[PDB]
C-alpha cells in the first residue's frame, strides 16, 4: 500500500501546512 | 504524485486480472489431469476386468 | 479499506481542522 505511504505524506505535509499555521495563527498573538 | 495512482492501479489491474486468469487456467489444467488420474485409474480397472 | 478511508479523512481532517484554527486564530490574531 505503497499508494497511501505517498497519499499519507501528502496529506501529512498539508495537514503540517495547515498545523504550522495554526500554532503561527495562535502564536502570533 | 501520479506514480501513486499508477501503482495503486497497476499493482490491483495487472495483478487481479493476469493473477485470477492464472488460477482459473490452471484449474481447467488440472482438473484434466485430474481426469487423467481418474483415466489410469479407469485403464488399471479395464486390464484387471480383461 | 475502512481504516484507510477513515484515517486518511482524519489526517485531511487535521488539514480541515488546522486550518480552521490557523484562520480563525489568525483572523484574531
Amino acid at each position: 500500500m505503497d499508494a497511501i505511504k505517498k497519499k499519507m505524506q501528502m496529506l501529512k505535509l498539508d495537514k503540517e501546512n495547515a498545523l504550522d499555521r495554526a500554532e503561527q495563527a495562535e502564536a502570533d498573538k | 504524485l501520479n506514480e501513486l495512482q499508477a501503482l495503486i492501479e497497476a499493482h490491483f489491474e495487472n495483478r487481479k486480472k493476469e493473477e485470477e486468469e492464472l488460477v482459473s487456467l490452471k484449474d481447467r489444467i488440472e482438473r484434466r489431469r485430474a481426469e487423467r488420474a481418474e483415466q489410469q485409474r479407469i485403464r488399471n480397472e479395464r486390464e484387471k476386468e480383461r
